[PDB]
RNA sequence: GAGCUGUAAGUAAGCUUUGAUCCAGAGAUUUCCGAAUGGGGAAACCCAGCAUGAGUUAUGUCAUGUUAUCGAUAUGUGAAUACAUAGCAUAUCAGAAGGCACACCCGGAGAACUGAAACAUCUUAGUACCCGGAGGAAGAGAAAGAAAAUUCGAUUCCCUUAGUAGCGGCGAGCGAAACGGGAAGAGCCCAAACCAACAAGCUUGCUUGUUGGGGUUGUAGGACACUCUACGGAGUUACAAAGGACGACAUUAGACGAAUCAUCUGGAAAGAUGAAUCAAAGAAGGUAAUAAUCCUGUAGUCGAAAAUGUUGUCUCUCUUGAGUGGAUCCUGAGUACGACGGAGCACGUGAAAUUCCGUCGGAAUCUGGGAGGACCAUCUCCUAAGGCUAAAUACUCUCUAGUGACCGAUAGUGAACAGUACCGUGAGGGAAAGGUGAAAAGCACCCCGGAAGGGGAGUGAAAUAGAACCUGAAACCGUGUGCU
RNA sequence: GAGGGUAGCGGAGAAAUUCCAAUCGAACCUGGAGAUAGCUGGUUCUCUCCGAAAUAGCUUUAGGGCUAGCCUCAAGUGAUGA
RNA sequence: GACAAUGGUAGGAGAGCGUUCUAAGGGCGUUGAAGCAUGAUCGUAAGGACAUGUGGAGCGCUUAGAAGUGAGAAUGCCGGUGUGAGUAGCGAAAGACGGGUGAGAAUCCCGUCCACCGAUUGACUAAGGUUUCCAGAGGAAGGCUCGUCCGCUCUGGGUUAGUCGGGUCCUAAGCUGAGGCCGACAGGCGUAGGCGAUGGAUAACAGGUUGAUAUUCCUGUACCACCUAUAAUCGUUUUAAUCG
RNA sequence: GACUCGGUGAAAUCAUAGUACCUGUGAAGAUGCAGGUUACCCGCGACAGGACGGAAAGACCCCGUGGAGCUUUACUGUAGCC
């Protein structure tokens, strides 16, 4: 489960391999948007005159994985209870900072 | 005033009444009397005029 | 715990870590009509009285309360008529009224087509329809019973008995029960004799009334006579009733939750190939093809501020129980029965006993009364004419969790997008209509054309996937050709 | 002309079986209801073996039914068949 | 192996083909499943394969099980598409020409001439309908042809009352009806009283003005109810003026 | 109106149709059968002899142990009346 502004990595797709980080998320879709991931063209008409122009498109939140803080791989992430707040951990290591 | 039947000789069968014999006697109601219809029966068993 | 302002896409203007949107519990607000209730009326409107209040020099206007009919409970008053009464008036209360899944249940009233190879007794059938009353169930229920053993011991329901016994234009057809095996199990309160009081007549004797106590039954019980005895039991589901405390579960939101990488084909891998890992988890659904290890989850474990629902332990609230005498007193009356006319019992009035309704008659009192299929005698069993009662059983418009050798868009609900288009004065009848793509990336720009349409270019794996959008059969309509 | 009354086992009729919403020897709608139909129509893939009847008798029977006759399958007995 | 048999309707008997689903086993599939199209293939029949094109995600085989299991006919039910056929019809009637606008004109706008109705094809008010009314834009469908037009589509507008017609007034027929009478239930009737116009009562006229309203808006001149001030007349409130 | 040209454009019907006549034959009145006799391919305007032409599961007739309305000294009932 990522946030809006993690660091994470694309596990699947024309793209599998890339890390870009997320810039906006859906939720009510699950589909969250990546800088340079899934590059869409579009044919717009003068609104000034248009033009072909180029954005990512939205990607299943399922195909992207986040990475270990420590040995830079991806993983999992499970919860832990401190001063009875809930934090993230990477499966491999210890607490993930995600503050902005 | 339950209902039954006429039977004829043959045996046929047409819906029927029996009535109860009502008549019209002044009884004493609560307080003032009153003129109310009764059978001849519970006249002579169980009410005073 | 980071986005949000319905389906619902836009733009604008905004909200939110000082915790929004969202989910559960409890509150507040809740126009008008409708039983509709101040009066009227062609529902969703019109017109008022009374009392407060705002405003106006004052009227007009406005705001808030209250005003139906029956019923209950008080008070006052009182006609033909003297007392009285019928009425009448005032004030408190808020008892009824209407609706439904009204499916199942209990009552009132009750067909015909049909079968009998016609039809009338019979059958369809106490069925359909209509009306009334209710509950989470209703009805029944504690022997005037079933029987014929050496008996049993309230009721209801299931299996058998058995298509037997029986009924029947003895035709068509209708059709039990006891015994036996099981589910469930529970019993109680009055009326009367009598006693103690109070009250009116009365003459203080009696009568009657009111309260309380007592008391409830069959090999007879209770009153009375006498002799032996006391707060432990009982309780809100009948058996009398209220209300407190502290608990324990279960709902109604949730939380944590193990384990995978690489290459090939490809638009994309979960597939193939190779090497690994978890399992109290290899249910299921998503993800650009087919995933135990990517996501939501699953096995397992944890969780409630508040409101409900059960359930314990205290509190609480009630309350003596035996024996002998047995026939001195009490023990349900227009009742039980009978005749006539009907109905219900499997049973068509018959050998009809047994049980109800209408009209007339009309008992007995323990040496009594009823039943055992006309009636009589003897035996056996019971004790009517007052009332209450859980469980085992029936149903599903609903709610929660699931299941299917059930359907897959002419099927399955009439209805996957509707009791709507539409039809009918009305009651009423009643359709047709799902699929772009993984992602809108939904075709910038150029050309012909008034436009509609089209040809290129571009997006895409694919545009003969371009919105009349998956696949795209046949009938039918055309264009070009080899032989004739 | 306007406002009203009479309703199907019924109403209305200067009378014709006449009218009661383009329908009347008994209106229309929903239900019993899939009434009943000894009558007419229809009833969906293939091959192999055998193969009728259109007649007695009774029948509120005569274009229906029942028993017998004639077909088929299986088992049995054994000259009973032509 | 020898011999024999093998037409067939009602109808009896036997053996099989194919369709959907389930169980167990074993397989195929993005290097392209089902479906659809074509072929000169195989089996005694129902039927089974293979190859190529289209299609884009599921499906066979073996043994057994279970059925909404097979269509050419029912004046069958629903949908689609033909034939008749470029055929019948295009719903009473008088138009002609010039100018304009437009991609496009017999059919739209303007002008002149001609014609038809005129106890009416003219002008008012009711029922009934319910936005059809007006302006600007439009031309896919509707209009029995055409259309630049429209009672059609889009956008925005439009109905003004003390006196007009209803209510805050009255009653007819009729309908309801507190108490009441009757009735298996449901309910039927009816007294006082209510409701109910098609009738009775009842105060406003002339002119100006808009694309769309007018006795309603504006100007002028009126009338009718009700309230308060300013007042002669008012004189126990019997009476008196007053009201009743 | 019909007929020719421009615009618009239905319907009943329909097993498939390359659809002649005569004398026969035949479920006894033939475009489809036999033996002959006629006839180059394709339209348009007209006529009504045949296709037992279309339309409406004959209303006449008979049948069904089918319905309904009416009558009476048919059978059985019954509202009422005495
Ligand atoms: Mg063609």
């Amino acid at each position: 489960h990522i946030k809006k502004g993690d660091n994470v990595k694309v596990i699947a797709g024309k793209d599998k391999g890339k890390e870009g980080k997320v810039i906006a998320t859906l939720p009510k879709k699950d589909r969250v948007v990546v800088e340079g991931v899934n590059i869409m063209k579009k044919h717009q008409k003068p609104t000034p005159e248009g033009g072909i122009l180029e954005t990512e498109a939205a990607i299943h939140v399922s195909n992207v994985q986040l990475l270990d803080p420590k040995t830079n791989e991806p993983t999992r992430v499970g919860y832990k209870f401190v001063d009875g707040k809930k934090v993230r951990i990477a499966k491999k290591s210890g607490e993930e900072i995600k503050s902005n | 005033a339950s209902t039954g039947n006429r039977r004829s000789h043959a045996l046929n069968s047409t819906k029927r009444r029996w009535n109860a014999n009502l008549q019209k006697v002044r009884i004493l109601v609560d307080g003032k009397p009153k003129k109310v219809w009764v059978s001849a029966r519970a006249l002579k068993s169980g009410k005073v005029t």
